[PDB]
RNA sequence: CCCGCAGAAGAAGCACCGGCUAACUCCGUGCCAGCAGCCGCGGUAAUACGGAGGGUGCAAGCGUUAAUCGGAAUUACUGGGC
């Protein structure tokens, strides 16, 4: 699943602009951040101690387009992992193919990244992979089937991506979709302000 | 630039770099679809002048022809107002705690003296202000203060007088040649717009009571009030710079 | 019950009457009748007009009528449009030659009636009584003079039991003569019940 | 820059000759991302007044805690009252974990990594001060060199 | 350095020397 | 016309023109010599940097009058940092040593 | 941390100097000073009232017109300061950034 | 949205209003002292969004319709006069303020 | 498992929104009909009943019930009290 319906109010609600819809104008009028979410949104929401911990949590969460029970397994595992908790979730989404594939110029958006990986239109270290959740981990080479490279959308993509701050744990040759995995994204330059601890704090009574 | 106020004309600075720009961004397309020599040579040409147009508009014919800006105003002559960044950095510019108003005689006044106007003193000591009645207990804050002073009420000038009492205003006429036209005098009060200089503080700063202005300066601080009341002072400053004869004599 | 008029019971001093004038049994009947018809429909068609009080001269078949207003422009007219009606309208409502002089308002803020007005209007437009009440009134302390008593009846906001607020600033000594203050109240008919207000500005003592 | 933080604020009541009276009180931590805090209790007639002598009540009389990387040198434990809470450092990676009144004591006086407990009652107004009892005894890995070095 | 200026500009001068 | 303190110019950190916004009554080139020739260092300092040019400077200065301290804290005037930067954009490399 | 940051900007100002040298600057001393390299002509765009994405008046490059506050929206106030935003790529904290950049 | 010639006059008192007429502008014969208002005030854009806090807020202090509002002309500080004349410009399908 | 052919085509629902507990108004009803884990809602302007509009949560699942542990430092060995 993958909840579907509108896009919009979902970055309207958190407060900032996701990135559910990447491209021209958008963000601010054509949508109006910070009107009304909804039927009672300009007014006076006042804040809570738990709402701010699960507000910021599906934030991070309906960003990368992760359902809850498979979101929660990610932090199952962002705790075996020896090191910060905390970080060690946001490496695991980051880590996920189908922002590896984003990330790297294909896609304007994260949504979209997702049906070029299902519909085989991704291809991984020489292999093609339609499972997002694939786990991407280093020196992994990314790039497109050979019988779909020039074809519109995608190489359209990563124009705006020349705009959009180029990702450093990773190479890429823009040219011949050439994406590599240089190395784990820390979270040092991880494109967000998320508040992870909330996040982890959340999970936890 | 605002032209109506939203509109946002491109200023000297930025239609020059425009330019550049617009240069920059067509050449280099011009390489990748492998131009002959002579349009790659052409381009490179107006790069050039464009280039040069931005850094110096000087011994080259460029720049529009007094459309809305007259010259061109590269970065050049952004640095080379009138002689050099002189009148910004080395003299100052504008200055706050001033002032400025016509000439008046004033015979009453003392040698050492000068009567300034009820408004302007009011005006140029609103600091002090503010902390005398801060200090005396009147407004309870700076913000009282700030009311009271805007809405002029009785006991603002009583705590004025006081506050210019023992402070020199540094006057100055237009064309300051010698030392002796910059002066400092003990401010009195008086009710009127025009500023009350003395008959021999005229002889040296030879200023003419005919439409004649004379810009007033709060000397803020501890050390340039005492250096105003000795070095700069009337009383002071008797005899000439040049010759050794008294500069304030009957005229 | 329990508190006098803090307004006519100081009828007599430092406080002048809204409308004075002689007149005998005969007359002074039907009198100040017209000046009630005559001042309740100066109101009708000049609610929005900011009006504070409303005095009536009467000299002799010409009353006068004294229409203080915060905002004169509003009750003037278009360079005579509201004049000419009101000045008019006074026509067999009195049966005489009424004039009509406007008086500035000076201050919006530290005058009953006005402040009165306003709160009980705010309220009609779905406003937290407590608000208001307190700060959109509190401005008669900013312009000034030294304590104003404010006073909302029941009712307020979703609630079947009446009750009546407080708030007040300075000092209001209503048990003074030479006190002098100004009081007036102001209705707001809403969605259920009447939610009244009372006034009292403390415009300095003496 | 001083961080204040709304614990939670009562009504309270008082039976009196007319009929009874109300006063809301409201409880206040304030601090530093460093390590210091101080919480505050003040009363009034209205909502936000209470609140407004709590705050001041509470940017005075603070404390400062010896904090060493965004967490406690050691597990400490205070109590005061009926409240007894342990708290216990842990290391980069766990969120502040902590009921109501002590998961705010922390999240301004400089803690990053903790996970207490509040056993005697929930009492915030006593909760909330056993908490700071407990780090204005913990003793830092400092000093003791000198407590008995010589 | 001139009249008020050349007395602090001579104290800050000797303090180059050493540091 | 007189002014204490009020509206300020964006490029290059000073007062109005005049009669206008801000009442300035420029200071000038031949005023500096008047006042060097004098030898009040401590008045033409404050001119041409505490009470016109640092916007820093400024805003402790007027504190110190309020509070009854005077003195003064002049620093950088900021009109000689936008000659490091328009000499910056000019191809030359200046910058303040040590 | 607020209160130390901001003591930290205040004394770390008074910052004095010796001597100012003066000298010719390199391809890569030029590449020091550059932040995000200017693309289009383009100053502001006329339909949403804000600098173009990528001109001479950008957002990203320079830096943001609010004190401290993002471009788009979700980056606001003194809180974050540090980060950079993830659509545009400007820094929270700025203010007077566009003066030095 | 249009920028209407007041009419109303956000955050002042009757002290403001009773200079001004219904139309919006200076009436005839008034002596202008201070930072009086000359014409009007007002503007359409606001965009506050219809919340529980800003409802109440309008309900109980409505800015003449909508929630928004600001200003247009004044005296400047220091200068002051009488009025002798006032005229109105409006453009050509705009409908004649009070006034005019 | 791969290659190909149509065509967005064939594929979203469930609970909740007074507080705990994330999500609010308008009608109707008038201690009736009804709700309900606890405190409590309902006797004319019900954010609690029922419907609607909207919002929140989770999702090929959602909710209810049953039942063990947790909360419970409430059998306290770690870890309580007279
Ligand atoms: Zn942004």
């Amino acid at each position: 699943a993958r909840y579907l319906g509108p896009k919009l109010k979902l970055s309207r609600r958190e407060g900032t602009d996701l990135f559910l819809k990447s491209g021209v104008r958008a963000i601010d009028t054509k949508c109006k951040i910070e009107q009304a979410p909804g039927q009672h949104g300009a007014r006076k929401p006042r804040l809570s101690d738990y709402g701010v911990q699960l507000r910021e949590k599906q934030k991070v969460r309906r960003i990368y387009g992760v359902l809850e029970r498979q979101f929660r397994n990610y932090y199952k595992e962002a705790a075996r992992l020896k090191g910060n908790t905390g970080e060690n979730l946001l490496a695991l989404l980051e880590g996920r193919l189908d922002n590896v594939v984003y990330r790297m110029g294909f896609g304007a958006t994260r949504a979209e990244a997702r049906q070029l990986v299902s519909h085989k239109a991704i291809m991984v270290n020489g292999r093609v992979v339609n499972i997002a959740s694939y786990q991407v981990s280093p020196n992994d080479v990314v790039s497109i089937r050979e019988k779909a490279k020039k074809q519109s959308r995608v190489k359209a993509a990563l124009e705006l991506a020349e705009q959009r701050e180029k990702p450093t744990w990773l190479e890429v040759d823009a040219g011949k979709m050439e994406g590599t995995f240089k190395r784990k994204p820390e979270r040092s330059d991880l494109s967000a302000d998320i508040n992870e601890h909330l996040i982890v704090e959340l999970y936890s009574k | 630039v605002p032209l109506d106020g939203g509109r946002f004309a491109t200023s000297d600075l930025n239609d020059l770099y425009r330019r550049v720009i617009n240069r920059n961004n067509r050449l280099k397309r011009l390489l990748d679809l492998a131009a002959p020599d002579i349009i790659v040579r052409n381009e490179k040409r107006m790069l050039q002048e464009a280039v040069d147009a931005l850094l110096d508009n000087g011994r080259r014919g460029r720049a529009i022809t007094g459309s809305n800006k007259r010259p061109l105003k590269s970065l050049a002559d952004m640095i080379k107002g009138k002689q050099g960044r002189f009148r910004q950095n080395l003299l100052g510019k504008r200055v706050d705690y001033s002032g400025r108003s016509v000439i008046t005689v004033g015979p009453y006044l003392r040698l050492h003296q000068c009567g300034l106007p009820k408004k302007m003193a009011l005006e140029l000591f609103k600091p002090f202000i503010y902390g005398k009645l801060e200090l005396r207990g009147l407004a309870t804050t700076i913000k009282a203060a700030k009311k009271m002073v805007e809405r002029e009420e009785a006991v603002v000038w009583d705590i004025l007088d006081e506050v210019i009492r023992e402070h020199p205003v540094l006057l100055n006429r237009a064309p300051t040649l010698h030392r002796l036209g910059i002066q400092a005098f003990e401010p009195v009060l008086i009710e009127g717009k025009a500023i009350q200089l003395h008959p021999l503080v005229c002889a040296a700063y030879n200023a003419d009571f005919d439409g004649d202005q004379m810009a007033v300066h709060v000397p803020l601080t501890l050390e340039a009030q005492l250096e105003a009341r000795a070095l700069m002072m009337s009383t002071n400053n008797i005899l000439s710079p040049a010759n050794g004869e008294p500069i304030i004599v009957p005229s | 019950g329990q508190k006098v008029h803090p307004n006519g019971i100081r009828l007599g001093i430092v406080k002048p009457w809204n409308s004075t004038w002689f007149a005998n049994t005969k007359e002074f009947a039907d009198n100040l009748d017209s000046d009630f018809k005559v001042r309740q429909y100066l109101t009708k068609e000049l609610a929005k007009a900011s009006v504070s009080r409303i005095v009536i001269e009467r000299p002799a078949k010409s009353i006068r009528v004294t229409i203080h207003t915060a905002r004169p422009g509003i009750v003037i007219g278009k360079k005579g449009e509201d004049v000419e009606k009101l000045r008019k309208v006074v026509a067999d409502i009195a049966g005489v030659p009424a004039q009509i002089n406007i008086a500035e308002v000076r201050k919006p803020e530290l005058d009953a009636k006005l402040v009165a007005d306003s709160i009980t209007s705010q309220l009609e437009r779905r406003v937290m009584f407590r608000r208001a009440m307190k700060r959109a009134v509190q401005n008669a302390m900013r312009l000034g003079a030294k304590g104003i008593k404010v006073e909302v009846s029941g009712r307020l906001g979703g609630a079947e039991i009446a009750r009546t607020e407080w708030y007040r600033e300075g000092r209001v000594p209503l048990h003074t003569l030479r006190a002098d203050i100004d009081y007036n109240t102001s209705e707001a008919h809403t969605t259920y019940g009447v939610i009244g207000v009372k006034v009292w500005i403390f415009k300095g003592e003496i | 820059e001083l961080q204040e933080k709304l614990i939670a604020v009562n009504r309270v009541s008082k039976t009196v000759k007319g009929g009874r009276i109300f006063s809301f009180t409201a409880l206040t931590v304030v601090g530093d991302g460093n390590g210091r805090v101080g919480f505050g209790y003040g009363k009034a007639r209205e909502v936000p007044a209470a609140i407004q002598k709590a705050m001041e009540k509470a940017r005075r009389n603070m404390i400062n805690v010896a904090l060493n990387n965004g967490t406690l040198q050691h597990p400490v434990k205070g109590v005061h009252t009926g409240s007894r809470v342990f708290m216990q450092p842990a290391s980069e990676g766990t969120g502040i974990i902590a009921g109501g009144a002590m998961r705010a004591v922390l999240e301004v006086a400089g803690v990053h990594n903790v996970l207490a407990k509040a056993y005697g009652s929930t009492n915030p107004i006593n909760v909330v001060r056993a908490t700071i009892d407990g780090l204005e005894n913990m003793n830092s890995p400092e000093m003791v060199a000198a407590k008995r070095g010589k | 350095p001139a009249g008020t200026g050349y007395a602090y500009h001579q104290d800050r001068m000797r303090r180059r020397a050493a540091g | 016309h007189a002014r204490s303190t009020g509206s300020y110019s964006l490029v290059t950190q000073q007062p109005l023109g005049g009669k206008a916004q801000f009442g300035g009554q420029r200071f000038g080139e031949m005023e500096v010599w008047a006042l060097e020739a004098y030898g009040a260092a401590y008045t033409l300092q404050e001119m041409l940097t505490v009470k016109s040019d640092d916007v820093n400077g400024r805003t402790k200065m007027y504190k110190n009058i309020v509070d009854g301290n005077h003195q003064m804290e002049p620093g950088m005037p900021e009109s000689f940092n936008v000659l490091l930067k328009e000499i910056r954009s000019l191809g030359i490399n200046i910058e303040l040593e040590d | 941390m607020k209160d130390l940051l901001k003591f930290l900007k205040a004394q770390t100002k008074t910052e004095e100097f010796d001597a100012i040298k003066i000298a010719l600057a390199s391809p890569d001393m030029i590449r020091s000073w550059s932040f995000g390299e200017v693309k289009k002509p383009e100053t502001i765009n006329y339909r949403t009232f804000k600098p173009e994405r990528d001109g001479l008046f950008c957002a990203r490059i320079f830096g943001p017109v609010k004190d401290y506050e993002c471009l788009c929206g979700k980056y606001k106030r003194l809180k974050h300061r540090g980060v950079i935003c993830e659509k545009c790529g400007v820094e929270v904290t700025q203010t007077k950034v566009r003066r030095e950049r | 949205g249009p920028e209407e010639i007041t009419a109303d006059i956000p955050n002042v008192g009757e002290a403001a209003l009773s200079k001004l007429d219904e139309s919006g502008i200076v009436y005839i014969g008034a002596e202008v002292t201070g930072g009086d208002i000359l014409v009007g005030k007002v503007t359409p854009k606001g965009e506050t969004q219809l919340t529980p806090e800003e409802k109440l807020l309008r309900a109980i202090f409505g800015e003449k319709a909508s929630d928004v509002k600001d200003s247009s002309l004044r005296v400047p500080n220091g200068v002051s006069g009488t009025v002798i004349d006032v005229q109105v410009f409006t453009r050509d399908g705009v409908e004649k303020d009070k006034r005019a």
